[PDB]
Formats: structure tokens, C-alpha cells, sequence
């Protein structure tokens, strides 16, 4: 297919919670789906296996994909730099959307959102790029970890992940 | 919120016409701007007329206290949480890039990020050069 599919496996503290997958729409923003597709497969040797979801917002959304400091302050793309925001063709929909959180217009690295809401006012600000396929249970099993500032309660990991086909 | 008045506006007028730039206006402007936003420290400074030099001298002080001012406050990640207000920016404290709810919210949060007191302090400083300069 055109687009791929990732699947992320979700612990909570290291415990099994489920799996998780998207698609991936390369065909409108194929630089930010590849990056995300290699950044899961690990290809790169570097990536989000091990990684864990360090901002959690009941009622908004799930941030995860800073695995170099596992806090938000760093995560990197496969290009080697942090890269422009492609388009804003896709909105924010609701539960499901998958985007790109950023420090600011054309700072794309490889931290990521998954949104639990509409959250529309982030069109234009936030590149999306995939929606979640099979698993939005398990999102919503994960927005219970989070709260208002986004501090989650129990350590929600990426347990493993790759590409589906 | 009351935008600052003709009236301490009119003072303001005054004492940079009369002392020009001697240690006096420094406090002066202290006092004359007790409380201000963002907004009301442009309009005070604003209403000068003439002394040119001295007021790009104050800009280039606000311009580098500014840029000073981002580089040790690194923005946060985005999308910013519903509610939540986003951090102050250089210019946001120098009221070219914010809004006047949003300064007031600055000031009025918990706890206050005071972005009037900051950009005063800037001011302040570049007023400094200035006397400096020419007393």
C-alpha cells in the first residue's frame, strides 16, 4: 500500500496494556509518515522502542516520542535536523489524529501527539500525519495515567513497535 | 484593567522635556509607571517626540534584554494544554508580539509571571544608557 501501518506496544510499568496501530498518510505528508515509520521501525538505529509517553492530558491528548531524554526537552528526526512543517492539509478531526507536537513552526523532530478530543484549534500549528486504525481503546485506557499538566502516574511505555506489512 | 491615562502620560511628557536625559527621569518613570502592561509602557514611550538617538538606544537595549530573555527561557513543547496560558516570548514581554488579556493573565495567573515588571526592568536599564550618555 501507499500508506504504511506502525503498531506500538503499550506497558504500563511494564506491564502489558495493549497494542496500538496507525495509518500512516504519505501519500499528503510522506517526509513526516516516513519519519515516524523509521523512528518505529528503528531502522535508523535509534528510535521509539523503549520510549514512553511522558505527557498525558485527559480530555486532549497523549504526547510521546522523546527517546534521547525522555522528558520533552529532546527527541531528533531521521533527517539529521528538525524539519519543516510539510503541510497543514490534514485537520484535527478528533480522537485518533495523529500529530506532530513541536517547539514552534518548522521544528519537527520526533516527539508526536495522539489526539483523545477534537482538538480543532491546532489546525495549521500542528502537522497531522496518521490516525489511529485498530487500538483507540487503548488510548483511552492510557488518558487515565495523565493529568491537567500532563504528569502521568505510572510509567506508559512502548514496549515494542514496528511496521505492519 | 484601565489603559494608562492622558494625565501621567502628560507627566511623562513633561519631565522628558524639561531634565532631558538626567538621572531624575529614571525614577520618574518608576513611579509613573506603577502597574503597567506592556501596552502602557509602549504608550508612555511613544509619546516622546524627538530625542531620535536616545530612543534607539533604548530599543537596543529592549532588542538585546529580549533575546537575553529567550535564550534562557527555552519555549515549551506544544500543543499547549486547554487553560494553560503559553510562556512569555521576548517580544511578548516587550508588547510587540502579545496581546493586553494576555499580559494581564501574565500578571494575574498563579503565580504571576509579571511581564510588566520585566519589561520596566529593561526599560530601565536601557534608560540608564542613555543618561550615561549624555549627563
Amino acid at each position: 500500500m501507499v500508506n504504511p501501518t506502525v503498531f506500538f506496544d503499550i506497558a504500563v510499568d511494564g506491564e502489558p496494556l495493549g497494542r496500538v496501530s496507525f495509518e500512516l498518510f504519505a501519500d499528503k505528508v510522506p517526509k513526516t509518515a516516513e519519519n515516524f515509520r523509521a523512528l518505529s521501525t528503528g531502522e535508523k538505529g535509534f528510535g521509539y522502542k523503549g520510549s514512553c509517553f511522558h505527557r498525558i492530558i485527559p480530555g486532549f491528548m497523549c504526547q510521546g516520542g522523546d527517546f534521547t531524554r525522555h522528558n520533552g526537552t529532546g527527541g531528533k528526526s531521521i533527517y539529521g535536523e528538525k524539519f519543516e512543517d510539510e503541510n497543514f492539509i490534514l485537520k484535527h478531526t478528533g480522537p485518533g489524529i495523529l500529530s506532530m507536537a513541536n517547539a514552534g513552526p518548522n521544528t519537527n523532530g520526533s516527539q508526536f501527539f495522539i489526539c483523545t478530543a477534537k482538538t480543532e484549534w491546532l489546525d495549521g500549528k500542528h502537522v497531522v500525519f496518521g490516525k489511529v486504525k485498530e487500538g483507540m481503546n487503548i488510548v483511552e485506557a492510557m488518558e487515565r495515567f495523565g493529568s491537567r499538566n500532563g504528569k502521568t502516574s505510572k510509567k506508559i511505555t512502548i514496549a515494542d513497535c514496528g511496521q505492519l506489512e | 484593567h484601565q489603559a494608562i491615562s492622558p494625565r501621567t502620560l502628560n507627566a511623562w511628557v513633561k519631565v522628558v522635556e524639561e531634565k532631558a536625559f538626567s538621572p531624575e527621569v529614571i525614577p520618574m518613570f518608576s513611579a509613573l509607571s506603577e502597574g503597567a502592561t506592556p501596552q502602557d509602557l509602549n504608550t508612555m514611550l511613544n509619546t516622546v517626540g524627538g530625542h531620535q538617538a536616545a530612543m534607539q538606544m533604548l530599543k537596543e537595549t529592549i532588542n538585546e534584554e529580549a533575546a537575553e530573555w529567550d535564550r534562557l527561557h527555552p519555549v515549551a513543547m506544544a500543543p499547549i494544554a486547554p487553560g494553560q496560558m503559553r510562556e512569555p516570548r521576548g517580544s511578548d514581554i516587550a508588547g510587540t508580539t502579545s496581546t493586553l488579556q494576555e499580559q494581564i493573565g501574565w500578571m494575574t495567573h498563579n503565580p504571576p509571571i509579571p511581564v510588566g515588571e520585566i519589561y520596566k526592568r529593561w526599560i530601565i536599564l536601557g534608560l540608564n544608557k542613555i543618561v550615561r550618555m549624555y549627563s
